[PDB]
Parts: structure tokens; C-alpha cells; sequence
């Protein structure tokens, strides 16, 4: 007994996409089926439901843009998504209503798919712009801001990999633009600032870009 | 959206409770509250339905209740494997459903740890590029839940904020970052900006100034 | 009887068809042929419909289940015979035949020989349905969905019930 979603991917704002959810071990034609979505880092949101006679209901956030349907013969549920917006970026799950042996719903969802990711974004391959984060208990923190690149990943080293103690490269933020930024900071002895050189080496293989940025006290 | 605490934590063997506050037209109106457990990268798992009932296979350490507009999940005898995100759900009328925003449950494996915060102002290079980013880097906190607020002088700023979800560091504490994107004129037109980081009810403020 | 047994179309069980009749059969074409009371007339009635192979057991006195309770019920004192045969070649289609239906919900069990063809929305919960399908408000009939590759218990069977009054 399982549900397998497909169809997710990157789509530009305003575009359309159709998700699919194939059932095994029960028939969608005899069950009450929903879609539920989850934005990255955020909570679950119920999207839509379809009853055995075909009657459908929708969250107000998607009404008029999304359509739930099924193909009994393929034992598959669909979600047609039109006029997609940034806010529709999410993992999309299909879910079966939990029922008793008489097929009466309990109000809960017992069987869930693995989810399919939909990203609504106009991002395309782009290398980063890199800026120094100047230093200003005897330790100083300095770093490199790695801004507006796509897709993941970048790699950051310091002094061409000679400098590893005190390095903390933070996970990137995915901005509403669909581009990524991250920062890398090194904590170093304050006594080294006047005379030791700190350079961050940023590599972004998808755009074939590499950047070295010297980070100096201001 | 039903309202859940962002973070709850307890030690192995203790009991904890997660609340879920809705309204008279959802939690208040039906005995149709369900609870879900969600481990990282996995689908939600049904733990409680009809306010109090457990599906077969679900441990009797999990129990549910309701009072007025607030439902609660109690987990007794906390075990490491219970650490996960938990969501309440209610029928909402007219064949619609509503979920809570989710609670991160931490089963404490070390003492709680306050975040270290570092706030960088825009570089002179970025301002030359006609841009300005404030960078608020938050590290070494445990449990892994924080909220970040930005201020211009003493006024709240919402536009131009991008904040990551916390992620586990190699020392099992957590890190997050928050970025405030400004125009150069915005940066120069205020006396100060601040990054305010709240962890377990404790808020620390870091501040930078163009001058 | 060729009108009955060789009818080209059969009824859904919820809308079971009844024909007033006003040892040749006792044939290797049938897979079930069970008599009650009067082992092998004023009036004879031939009732016919389609159910799943594994539901044919429910077309008998004293049986329970969604067919016996909500679709077609025989009395304890039944005197008559129950005849069934596999109709997978006729009543399955590639992609599935969804035209045969059974009643899944009812406020009470049928009485013997009662027929219910209502399409009223079934109120399973506290909120009135007001004619609309939705949460706990169910369209009361459900399609079988007979596919040729189904196991034998899930294949369509045509059933004729002969009653002797
Ligand atoms: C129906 O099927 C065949 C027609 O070729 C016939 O042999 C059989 O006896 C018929 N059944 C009746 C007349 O009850």
C-alpha cells in the first residue's frame, strides 16, 4: 500500500505543471484523496480533496488555479497547477483519507506519498559576486559574502586550503529570487590582522567561475 | 492556520506536551483533530486521530486531548527517536482542513546553548556596486530553533529579509543566517540597524551604524 | 429463460432486476447452483444482477455483508435456487468497467426482497449534507471497476435467483 508522486521540478512564475500520484494496494476510485503541500522549512498546508463521485474542494490559496482529478484506469491522482507563483514553491504530497472499515472518514490522513518538489523560479545559471566581510577575547571574525548564484553548490576554502582551523561556512539561503547566497567566516587571532593575509577562494562549477577575495581590516 | 509553539524540548524519560490553538470553527467545533510526526526528508506519519485515538502500531506513549479551542499532544517517556517535527490538523468545515505551523521536538542530549551572533555591515565594495547587504550569522545554539527580527533605528523591518532554516553544525548545535538587503540610500538614511535573535525566550540584539 | 440467463445486459445489484415467470438448467455453464428448501408453480420470480465473485457467497439465507445488508437480501425461509457464473469476458473491459455499482451506505439493512435505488447523499456525521457530497456526506453507490486481470474473487459474476411462491 503506497503512493508515488512525480512531476515536480523547476518552473517559471506564471507557468503550469501537472503532478501525478500513482496508488498501489488500493483504488483511488473508492477512496477520498487529497493533496497537501509543505514550503521549504515551513508547515503543512492542505490544498485540495476529491470525493468518489467527483466532487472537489480547494484551499482559497489555490482556488481557480489548481485542479484535482483522477484517472481510475491508471489508478492515479493528478494536480493540475496553473499560474504558479513563488509562494507555490513546496513539496507536494498526495494523501489518502483515513477511514474505518465502513469507508467513513475519521478526518485524518493515513497514507502519504514521498512528496515531489516544485520550485517556481526564474533563476538560471549564474556565478556569485563575492564581497569581503572585514574584521572590526583576542579573536576576530572575518569572512566572505557569496551572493546571488545558481544552482547549488559553491565550495569555499581559505588561503587555498591552508587555513582550516576556525572556518565556518554557513548553509546558503535560497532567496525569493530563486538565487542563493551564503557566507563563510573564519575566527583568527587578533594579533595576526596587521600582517597575515586572508583570502577566500570561492568555486562555482556550474558557471565555471572561481573568485579569490582578499579580506583586509578596514 | 492553527498555532503551535515553534520549539519544545525535554530530557530522555520525561513527558512533554505540544499545544495546538485553533478557533471556534475548527478545533472548537469538531472532535476531528489529528497529529502527525515528521522526520527529516520523510512524509508525515499519522499518530493520533479523532483527538484521542491511536492507529494500530503507534506507541501508547503518545496521547491526545482537547479543551476549548486548544488541542494537545502529550508524549511520555521521551526517547531519542521521538525527536521530529509534529503537526496538528483539524477539520475546518465545508470539506476543508487546517494544519498547525509545526513544532520542532528536541530530545535534549546536551545542555541548552545560547546563540553566538555576528553582524556585518555592508562592505565598501558592495556599496560601490550600488547594493547593501547586512549579514547576521547565528551559531552554536541548541535546541535548533530561533527567530530573527530586524530593526531600522527602533522600527521593525520586514521587507528585504531572507533567513535560513536552522541546520545542524558538525558539533550537533545549530547555525542559521539572516540577510537584510538595503539600497545604499536606505543604509545611509538611518542612524543604525539591528539584528535581534530570539532563542528559548532570550533575545540578543546586535547593531551596526553607517557612521 | 434465455431472456433471463442470456440477457445481453445485466443490472447493477443495487438496482437488481426482477422478472415474473407466468432440469436442463440443472448445465456445466454455471459455477454456483445452490437450492434451499425445495431441492431439484403458483409464481416463479427470476432476480438477476452482477456482483464480485467473492460476494456470491452473500446471495444465500442468513448472510451478512454489504451485498446482503444493503443491496439484495434473501429471507431465512427462502425456498428457491441461486445460480451464478463468471462473466469476466462480458463485464470486464480493458481499462476497467465502472458501470456496475453497489450500495455502500444505508441507514438500515434491507428487508428480504427489498430494492433501494436511492441516490440521496448519505449523512455519516453530525452535519446535514443538504444534497452535496463531501466530508462524511457520501454518494451512496460505489463502482466495482472490473478489470480483466483481476483475481477471480474480484471478477464480475452474473447471478440469477429463482424464487418459488
Ligand atoms: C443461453 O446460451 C446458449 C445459447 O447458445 C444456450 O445453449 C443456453 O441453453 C441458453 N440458456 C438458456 C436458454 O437458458
Amino acid at each position: 500500500v503506497q503512493l508515488v508522486e512525480t512531476g515536480g521540478g523547476l518552473i517559471q512564475p506564471g507557468g503550469s505543471l501537472r503532478l501525478s500520484c500513482a496508488a498501489s494496494g488500493f483504488t483511488v476510485s473508492s477512496n477520498y484523496m487529497s493533496w497537501v503541500r509543505q514550503a521549504p522549512g515551513k508547515g503543512l498546508e492542505w490544498v485540495s480533496v476529491i470525493y468518489t463521485g467527483g466532487t472537489t474542494y480547494y484551499a482559497d490559496s489555490v482556488k481557480g488555479r489548481f485542479t484535482i482529478s483522477r484517472d481510475n484506469s491508471k489508478n492515479t491522482l493528478y494536480l493540475q497547477m496553473n499560474s504558479l507563483r513563488a509562494e507555490d514553491t513546496a513539496v507536494y504530497y498526495c494523501a489518502r483519507a483515513h477511514v474505518d472499515t465502513a469507508m467513513v472518514e475519521s478526518g485524518a490522513f493515513d497514507i502519504w506519498g514521498q512528496g515531489t518538489r516544485v520550485t517556481v523560479s526564474s533563476a538560471s545559471t549564474k556565478g556569485p559576486s563575492v564581497f569581503p566581510l572585514a574584521p572590526s577575547g583576542g579573536t576576530a571574525a572575518l569572512g566572505c559574502l557569496v551572493k546571488d548564484y545558481f544552482p547549488e553548490p559553491v565550495t569555499v576554502s581559505w588561503n587555498s586550503g591552508a587555513l582550516t582551523s576556525g572556518v565556518h561556512t554557513f548553509p546558503a539561503v535560497l532567496q525569493s529570487s530563486g538565487l542563493y547566497s551564503l557566507s563563510s567566516v573564519v575566527t583568527v587571532p587578533s594579533s595576526s590582522l596587521g600582517t597575515q593575509t586572508y583570502i577566500c577562494n570561492v568555486n562555482h562549477k556550474p558557471s565555471n567561475t572561481k573568485v579569490d577575495k582578499r579580506v583586509e581590516p578596514k | 492556520a492553527l498555532t503551535q509553539p515553534a520549539s519544545v524540548s525535554g530530557s530522555p524519560g520525561q513527558s512533554i506536551t505540544i499545544s495546538c490553538t485553533g478557533t471556534s470553527s475548527d478545533v472548537g467545533s469538531y472532535n476531528l483533530v489529528s497529529w502527525y510526526q515528521q522526520h527529516p526528508g520523510k512524509a508525515p506519519k499519522l499518530m493520533i486521530y479523532e483527538v484521542t485515538k491511536r492507529p494500530s502500531g503507534v506507541s501508547n506513549r503518545f496521547s491526545g486531548s482537547k479543551s476549548g479551542n486548544t488541542a494537545s499532544l502529550t508524549i511520555s517517556g521521551l526517547q531519542a527517536e521521538d525527536e521530529a517535527d509534529y503537526y496538528c490538523c483539524s477539520y475546518a468545515g465545508s470539506s476543508t482542513w487546517v494544519f498547525g505551523g509545526g513544532t520542532k521536538l528536541t530530545v535534549l542530549g546536551q545542555p541548552k546553548a545560547a546563540p553566538s551572533v555576528t553582524l556585518f555591515p555592508p562592505s565598501s565594495e558592495e556599496l560601490q556596486a550600488n547594493k547593501a547587504t547586512l549579514v547576521c550569522l547565528i551559531s552554536d545554539f541548541y535546541p535548533g530553533a530561533v527567530t530573527v527580527a530586524w530593526k531600522a533605528d527602533s522600527s521593525p523591518v520586514k521587507a528585504g529579509v531572507e533567513t535560513t532554516t536552522p541546520s545542524k553544525q558538525s558539533n550537533n548545535k545549530y547555525a542559521a543566517s539572516s540577510y537584510l538587503s538595503l539600497t545604499p540610500e536606505q543604509w545611509k538614511s538611518h542612524r543604525s540597524y539591528s539584528c535581534q535573535v530570539t532563542h528559548e525566550g532570550s533575545t540578543v540584539e546586535k547593531t551596526v551604524a553607517p557612521t | 429463460f434465455g431472456e433471463v440467463f442470456n440477457a445481453t445486459r445485466f443490472a447493477s445489484v443495487y438496482a437488481w432486476n426482477r422478472k415474473r415467470i407466468s432440469s436442463v438448467l440443472y448445465s456445466a455453464s454455471f459455477s454456483t447452483f445452490k437450492c434451499y428448501g425445495v431441492s431439484p408453480f403458483t409464481n416463479v420470480y427470476a432476480d438477476s444482477f452482477v456482483i464480485r465473485g467473492d460476494e456470491v457467497r452473500q446471495i444465500a439465507p442468513g448472510q451478512t455483508g454489504k451485498i446482503a445488508d444493503y443491496n439484495y437480501k434473501l429471507p431465512d425461509d427462502f425456498t428457491g435456487c441461486v445460480i451464478a457464473w463468471n462473466s469476466n469476458n462480458l463485464d470486464s473491459k480493458v481499462g476497467g468497467n465502472y458501470n456496475y455499482l453497489y450500495r455502500l451506505f444505508r441507514k438500515s439493512n434491507l428487508k428480504p426482497f427489498e430494492r433501494d435505488i436511492s441516490t440521496e447523499i448519505y449523512q455519516a456525521g453530525s452535519t446535514p449534507c443538504n444534497g452535496v457530497e463531501g466530508f462524511n456526506c457520501y454518494f451512496p453507490l460505489q463502482s466495482y471497476g472490473f478489470q480483466p486481470t483481476n483475481g477471480v474473487g474480484y471478477q464480475p459474476y452474473r447471478v440469477v435467483v429463482l424464487s418459488f411462491e
